[PDB]
């Protein structure tokens, strides 16, 4: 029942300092080695470093002396500081313990929720939501295809639902692509019965939390 | 640092079959300190095996690890639908700890041709001064498909972007979006917009196209 | 210099890979060579005389000192007396005509033992079970840690040894005193330890349990062991 | 490979219907065949008369600095304690065993030899579950007991002490001998000039700083006195 | 896991009484001797005195008469009182335990975070930030030195960064000096390539939290 | 009270080498009640050794103490980068408890002469009625350096303050700032402002100067 | 670790009922005999009575059947009621336990902080502060005496300091005397060098909290 709660600022410009904190909400703080990992988008994981309750640290040489890990035994918290951040530090950062202070034989699997850290000179921008309208060129037998193009937002993530989460069958929300502009873009598409067009209303619900953007775009058949 | 290689990159099998995943290390992993992790999209890694062969708390018995030194195997004895995700090996015998690049396990399915749909840019986007033309390749298998943009029969080269969904949980198919991005000016210079789709499930390459 | 008969306070929760105990935290086996009177008018006679250990009377000295519950022991509860000495204990003695022969076994083969201790040399994972490389003579007082070494039942042809280990967090010490109890040292052939070079060897370890300070820190408490050995003159063939 | 003499950490609270213990979590009986000198007017067999035996390294449990959970704040490490089993056998044949299970539905892993085709009756007495202790590190202690209905040519001795906080109590002395002769004054007769020694010495549970528990075992020494016995056939 | 939490007024005026409290968490209040130490700026440590849960005290004669230590067993707190403070009482004050009530054999290392106690009549004042401009007299073998003089602030501390924390290489921020005025002064310098003086902009970011003073001073060549 | 002396004042040694630190008492320390503390800048003291030779909970085994009566030694068997800080002895055999004045352990590196830079007052400061002139001695080793202010070749005294950085984590050097403070009136009465630097790394004293209104 | 917290109205008029409560904040309420004591100003102690958790009481006959003690086991509190109070009931009242329910062999020393109870027809009144000015008649061989007369206040207490607590050497603050009026008076004096009388300022700082009276009286030479 050991519980890790993760927080800290995810959005950074190059040269700034990443600061993350992990709280140990249940379980003995003194009984485990506390570890930081990161996972760049669509890649494997990298070990950053670790600490025990007495503050003894070991770091990955890959981070080039930019990394510091600390403990606060009074708050049962441990922290990551990564200096001089660049685009390649973009990743989900995780706090964890892989083993107790007894050693590697006593192996564990407690992870924080993770924090998306984006490093980019780009500024926060909400998406433009354009309809992908069902027509003769997007319909096939008893099936009509429609969607929303969620274009030119920063940073990740955006959440998309259809009819406030009531429409999940046939929904495909594509992974975001990073454009030359430094802005993200994706489509969300859905296939529905062609007979339901005009009778049933189809609304994509787009939420971009970093820019406080909420858009509810009605997708109607093309003229 | 120790480098881990995973084989294959993608493994295609049916539910109920045995999966064999390989992790190979550039040097001997001290004390067989090799862990296997499962990752479902949007979640932290989930430990299956530690110490090469020790099953973690609460992990089903269909998961087993074997091997030592440089050569390690994860075996999934009878694949369940939830097992068709990514698997990473981790060595902790040497500092720094290093992961392999991961293996994706996909459901082997009957060949499915894509339904190809094309969407012209919306009037609202055209007003903003940009034209996004979207070609949807929907519910196809296997993953291998080629999309080619032609504008007035002229092949496009470096103004399109591709995005592909993970294998669908219900029907075990893939979907693919191809987006052609042009200025309003360049869009209005041409009439015929076509995406040409090639796939094993199609008799010939399919062209979906519109005028304007 | 004030806490003679106590260990340094016990460390806890060292990583098996980083286990470096303090010398003063480690109880060691006690040993003494007792010189015996020369029996031999000369060393040329066809038959010579050797001292033969026949019986031993032995007990732990100062067991009632543990009825001091006022000096430095953690209160058992609010308003309560001090906590008795209790927990894991080891009571061991040997009598021989040679030094006690010992076998090495470790909790943790990777333990880094400190300067001034003699511990299993070139330990491996096998040293946590039985590694027959780890043979020692108890040939130095305050040197061989109790946690590293046991009497070797595969040797000790000329020694009689007796040990009881009682492990556990809250194990009560149970110690008997009487001047009426005797242990016979004669083997199946009716021969006791034969005192080579007119030397008798006595060995002991008497870890009584853990003392608990008001802080909760724990220290091993040990007590002296008395030996009274009855010896007889045994005729032997002159080996020279 | 670093924690020789320890089990894998104990799982807890598996459903009786879904109980799949990890191979390295299960202590097994130890056994060895000791070859004897070849002897062959009348044919000769080695007869086991006495055994001297003790558990080796009992003082290793006085290491309370390596990896054991503190008893309380500022306290030493927790001693090894809890359920223990101390067993040895000496015979002229492999030890004969009877299977009994806590849970007949336990799915035992590859590399273990456990009761075959178990039923509900296997949780009490099922006379189908007969085995020879004929392989080292194969027969789990939790599945098998010495069979008092057989072992005509073996002497066996075991004590089980169960409980959360049971203290290990272990004696060493080179002055104690167990006589192996039966009522007729005949000890185990060593068939094919082979003596069989068998043991299980689970001392208790080691507790890591996390609260995880591992079985700790120790080696057993055997010294067996043998004599030449005249036999027919 | 004994936790010592230290509080009390750190800014005192001459002649006033210093009052500090130490709260004990995650440990037995009755099991330890509770001690006060102080460390004057850039000096060694002085033992002030100690108390147990029954209120038995021992004091250093070096400040005897002026010092009182007390315990509150209901709050699991102990306190230091030091009368008639002057500049020489300026120090980091630490609460601690060095041993349990069992005695000196049972030795410990629990310390409070410390209280910076400054004894001064001076008023809270934000700094003037003056440029240390790079020139012919502040260049040496292809490297130019520039900085900011952070003058006449009270109390400590001030923090300095360069180009909003983007320039850390070659930066030296000196320890503050106490001037005759009773105000502090600090210099922060950085060495850079002499060629970069035309191309790169150099700004020192000075923060003095007690006066809510934030200065971003552009340091340009003379 | 018992007086403790520590030798040397500064110990200059390389990472991986053996450090031997001395603590001597004016009289016999009862029961060898002598503790060793480490202090990193900005932190409370950290106990290494108590009772002359007992290693404290969680302290690495490279730290050991020995001695009795009046003579005590801390040994760091193999110096790690974090060990290059201050060490105090504490006697608790006699009331009052007394500390030694401390030993600094610094990283021994090759001799490095200071780079000397001089800064005139800013125009905005001079308008306000004060002249601060700053001499920077940058990236030198060892720490021992002498700065002398000369105004029109007259040696100054009583009107300068000095500040020194901790040993740099990258290059193991020291830096020093010296600030000469005069009134605007006194500043404008003179022409030549010079700081003269003496250091082991220099063959002769180095002067950096300016003429007022350059 | 038994902790006794005492409260109740201290200021009473003759014939009224004294009502005090003691709360047992740590320790077993059922395990001790709970006792009330009082100590009149400058006198020894009087035992009032006691109770156990079952409500069995014993009282001092000296209180003339005016006294009631009760227990509230739900609140872990015990209370004193003294009826028909007069001037002679003026005292510090203490709650305590002297022994456990096991009996007098199991003797204890747990006391409340105490409550000052004043019984008087007098009404709350702040003092007049008059200087005791240093003169030829208050000077002897290089030592001068000066002071403040703090006259006609009710009830106790008053506090006096000199130069805001900076002057403590040579200070004597006398115990209060109860006048025939039923109002209190005290004097505070200090002896100083005669040379300081022209140069140095002497202010007595009188605080009478019950009337919210704060006086800072400058005492100058006559
Ligand atoms: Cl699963
Ligand atoms: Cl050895
Ligand atoms: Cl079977």
């Amino acid at each position: 029942q050991v519980q890790l709660q993760q927080w800290g600022a995810g959005l950074l410009k190059p040269s700034e300092t990443l600061s993350l904190t992990c709280a140990v909400y249940r379980g003995s703080f003194s009984a485990y080695y506390w570890t930081w990992f990161r996972q760049p988008p669509g890649k494997g994981l990298e070990w950053i470093g670790e600490i025990n309750h007495r503050g003894y640290t070991n770091y990955n040489p890959s981070l080039r002396g930019r990394v510091s890990i600390s403990v606060d035994t009074s708050k049962k918290q441990f922290s990551l500081k990564l200096r001089s951040v660049n685009a390649a530090d973009t990743a989900v950062y995780y706090c964890a313990t892989l083993r107790s202070t007894s050693g590697w034989h006593d192996y564990f699997d407690y992870w924080g929720q993770g924090t998306l850290v984006t490093v980019s000179s780009a500024s926060t921008k909400g998406p433009s939501v354009f309809p992908l309208a069902p027509s003769s060129k997007s319909t096939s037998g008893g099936t009509a295809a429609l969607g929303c193009l969620v274009k030119d937002y920063f940073p990740e993530p955006v959440t998309v639902s259809w009819n406030s989460g009531a429409l999940t069958s046939g929904v495909h929300t594509f992974p975001a692509v990073l454009q030359s502009s430094g802005l993200y873009s994706l489509s969300s598409v859905v296939t529905v019965p062609s007979s339901s067009l005009g009778t049933q209303t189809y609304i994509c619900n787009v939420n971009h939390k970093p820019s406080n953007t909420k858009v509810d775009k009605k997708v109607e058949p093309k003229s | 640092e120790i480098v881990l290689t995973q084989s294959p990159g993608t493994l295609s099998l049916s539910p109920g079959e045995r999966a064999t995943l390989s992790c190979r290390a550039s040097q001997s992993v001290s004390s067989s300190y090799l862990a296997w992790y499962q990752q479902t999209p949007g979640q932290a890694p989930r430990l299956l095996i530690y110490g090469a062969s020790s099953r973690a708390t609460g992990i089903p018995d269909r998961f087993s690890g074997s091997g030592s030194g440089t050569d390690f195997t994860l075996t999934i004895s009878r694949l369940e639908p939830e097992d068709f995700v990514v698997y990473f090996c981790l060595q902790y015998g040497s500092s720094p700890l290093t992961f392999g690049p991961g293996t994706k396990v996909d459901i082997k399915r009957t060949v499915a041709a894509p339904s190809v749909f094309i969407f012209p840019p919306s009037d609202e986007q055209l007003k903003s001064g940009t034209a996004s033309v979207v070609c949807l390749l929907n519910n196809f298998y296997p993953r291998e498909a080629k999309v080619q943009w032609k504008v007035d029969n002229a092949l496009q080269s470096g103004n399109s972007q591709e995005s592909v969904t993970e294998q669908d949980s219900k029907d075990s198919t893939y979907s693919l979006s191809s987006t052609l991005t042009l200025s309003k000016a360049d869009y209005e210079k041409h009439k015929v917009y076509a995406c040409e789709v090639t796939h094993q499930g199609l008799s010939s390459p399919v062209t979906k196209s519109f005028n304007r | 210099e004030n806490l003679r008969g106590f260990s340094l306070k016990l460390s806890a929760e060292n990583d098996f890979s980083s286990d470096s105990p303090e010398r003063k935290m480690l109880p060691c086996y006690s040993t003494a060579r007792i010189p015996l009177p020369n029996l031999n008018e000369d060393l040329t006679s066809g038959n010579l005389l050797m001292w033969e250990a026949v019986t031993v009377q032995t007990e732990v000295i100062g067991i009632t000192s543990m009825l001091n519950l006022h000096a430095g022991s953690q209160k058992v509860h609010e308003h309560g007396g001090g906590k008795p000495i209790q927990g894991s204990n080891f009571h061991f003695f040997a009598v021989g005509g040679d030094p006690l022969e010992m076998q090495g076994v470790l909790m943790n083969y990777r333990t880094k033992y400190p300067d001034g201790t003699i511990t299993p040399k070139n330990p491996t994972a096998q040293s946590q079970v039985m590694n027959t490389d780890h043979k020692a003579y108890l040939d130095k007082n305050n040197a061989y840690p109790v946690e590293c070494w046991v009497p070797d039942p595969s040797r000790n042809e000329n020694t009689r040894y007796f040990g009881t280990f009682t492990g556990g967090e809250n194990v009560p010490p149970v110690l008997h005193v009487t001047n009426t109890a005797t242990t016979v040292l004669l083997d199946e052939q009716g021969v006791g330890p034969l005192c080579k070079a007119d030397s008798l060897y006595v060995s002991a370890a008497d870890i009584c349990g853990l003392f608990t300070n008001s802080s909760g820190t724990q220290q091993w408490r040990g007590l002296a062991r008395y030996f009274k050995i009855r010896l007889r003159k045994r005729s032997v063939k002159n080996p020279y």
